């Protein structure tokens, strides 16, 4: 317990790679480049320690239901255990995004290298949980209709692909002047509204709301969006500097919104289940 | 406690020639090392910390490199004022540790 | 920028006791730890050990547990640190060293020159 001691540093003496929210005054671990003294600091107080808890926790729950709802003991419940496939897929990237989270948190003082490295996960990780949510959501929306079915899929899948790749780029280019990653990150929360008002016309706007859930289900990227928004607010931080140092900053509530957004998306999507069994089609 | 074994002595060198100081710890130290220059009669300055980061406002020809128990000190392009004696130091565990320290003559 | 400042030469008797000042200014001096150094003549640098002035919670090499003491005065944003039963041994040069969140020293003080003579 002698080795790799450490304190809190104010924001002023930090590194450029550690300097990425200046409303952050104080609480600031020091550069440490031990992946020992890294993960020993999950278990103690700095700005990074409720981003680390929020989907370290957020992580072994989506991790149970995927284990949980996998090995689903009403096999014959399922029909036709072919869905198993498409709830796995979203349990990855919910679980893996929820992974990259907390790791990318508690080694971000390490070393800057080390630090980008777990940064590219991070990206990569947002991108895959939104690629997951779309499968369960698209095949039971489509359940009745393949072709509208697949077709989404590819776009989805193109776009999650070319984010990722985007996002780490450790076959080629960047940092570049251009702005294109944002292209790509603009693809996937546009192409989700294409199938989603497709659904609707479908199966009618009252239907589609009252048991499609889709406008109770409509909570969800409202979510993202208060997220996405408040994140680069920076609220409330902005609003009370040096307030918000440790508890309650933009990025951990933001943290949180992820994992009850992701449940809520879960939630949802297990009504769609129970509305395409009612129903053969129409 | 870690013992620092510093490499060489002493060591002497032209005006644009390279030097490198070698550090050897006696247990895994994490790359929690640091290089500092002393002048005669002056107090040490860090050049280098946390293995291989460079200090605010110290000369781009200093870098330094390795992990576990190895670590060097480079230095490209020597100049007049580089002259003076060289310490490491392992900020890793307690009692925290110096190196014998190198001492450097340009010619 | 950060400085921090020694007391001047001190000549002593053996057994004699000394105080070594450390004046810490630029900075909030709360904030990081501070370290005392002992360099021989002719010699490496010793690490005598670290004080916190958060804590006030001091560390020693046990070379100089029973050698020195740390006391630090927070209004005046100055460290001291007490050398008791001088002997020949501790003539050297003494240094106070501020870290920065990890035990790296940025910032060192000129130095205290402390000559012990039986004359
Ligand atoms: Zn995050």
């Amino acid at each position: 317990g002698s080795e790799g001691r450490w304190r809190v540093i104010p924001y002023d003496v930090l590194p450029d790679w550690l300097k990425d929210n200046d409303y952050l005054l104080h609480g600031h671990r020091p550069p440490m480049p031990s992946f020992r003294a890294c993960f020993k600091s999950i278990f103690r107080i700095h700005t990074e320690t409720g981003n680390i808890w929020t989907h370290l926790l957020g992580f072994v729950l989506f991790l149970f239901l995927g284990i949980l709802t996998m090995l689903r003991p009403n096999m014959y419940f399922m029909a036709p255990l072919q869905e198993k496939v498409v709830f796995g897929m979203f349990f990855l990237g919910a679980v893996l995004c929820l992974s990259f989270s907390w790791l990318f948190h508690t080694v971000y003082c390490h070393s800057e290298k080390v630090s980008r490295t777990f940064s590219k996960l991070d990206y990569s990780g947002i991108a895959l949980l939104i690629m997951g949510s779309f499968v369960p959501w698209l095949y039971y929306s489509f359940y009745c209709s393949p072709q509208p079915r697949l077709i989404y899929l590819s776009i989805v899948c193109v776009l999650g692909i070319s984010a990722i790749i985007v996002a780490q780029w450790d076959r080629f280019a960047t940092p570049k002047h251009r702005q294109t990653r944002a292209g790509v990150f603009l693809g996937l929360g546009l192409s989700g509204v294409v199938p989603t008002m497709h659904f609707t016309i479908a199966e009618g706007f009252v239907k589609a709301t009252t048991v499609g859930q889709m406008g109770w289900f409509f909570l969800m990227a409202v979510m993202y969006i208060t997220g996405a928004g408040l994140y680069a607010a920076r609220i409330p931080e902005r609003f009370f500097p040096g307030k918000f140092d440790i508890w309650f900053q933009s990025h951990q509530i933001f943290h949180v919104l992820v994992v009850a957004a992701a449940f809520v998306h879960f939630y949802g999507v297990s009504n769609l289940q129970e509305f395409r069994y009612g129903l053969e089609g129409g | 406690d870690i013992q620092m074994t510093q490499s060489p002595a002493s060591l002497s060198a032209s005006v644009g020639e390279t030097v490198t100081i070698t550090c050897r710890a006696s247990g895994n130290i994490h790359n929690f090392l640091a290089w500092y220059q002393q002048k005669q009669g002056k107090s040490p300055q860090v050049l280098v910390y946390n293995a291989k980061t460079l200090a605010d406002g110290v000369p781009s020809r200093f870098s330094g490199s390795g992990s576990g128990t190895q670590y060097s000190l480079k230095i490209n392009s020597l100049q007049p004022e580089d002259f003076g004696s060289y310490y490491c130091q392992q900020f890793w565990s307690t009692p925290y540790t110096f190196g014998g320290g190198t001492k450097l003559e340009i010619n | 920028e950060v400085l921090l400042q020694q007391s001047g030469p001190e000549l002593v008797k053996p057994g004699a006791s000394v105080r070594i000042t450390c004046k810490a200014s630029g900075y909030t001096f709360t904030d990081f730890n501070m370290d005392w150094v002992k360099q021989s003549p002719g010699k490496s640098l010793e690490w005598i050990g670290d004080f916190n002035p958060n804590s006030g919670g001091s560390i020693y090499n046990q070379k100089f547990k029973d050698k020195a003491t740390f006391t630090v005065d927070k209004s005046s944003s100055t460290a001291y640190m007490e050398l008791r039963s001088l002997t020949f041994e501790d003539t050297a040069v003494y240094y106070c060293a501020r870290e920065t969140g990890t035990a790296w020293f940025a910032y060192w003080g000129q130095g205290t020159l402390v000559t012990v003579s039986a004359a």
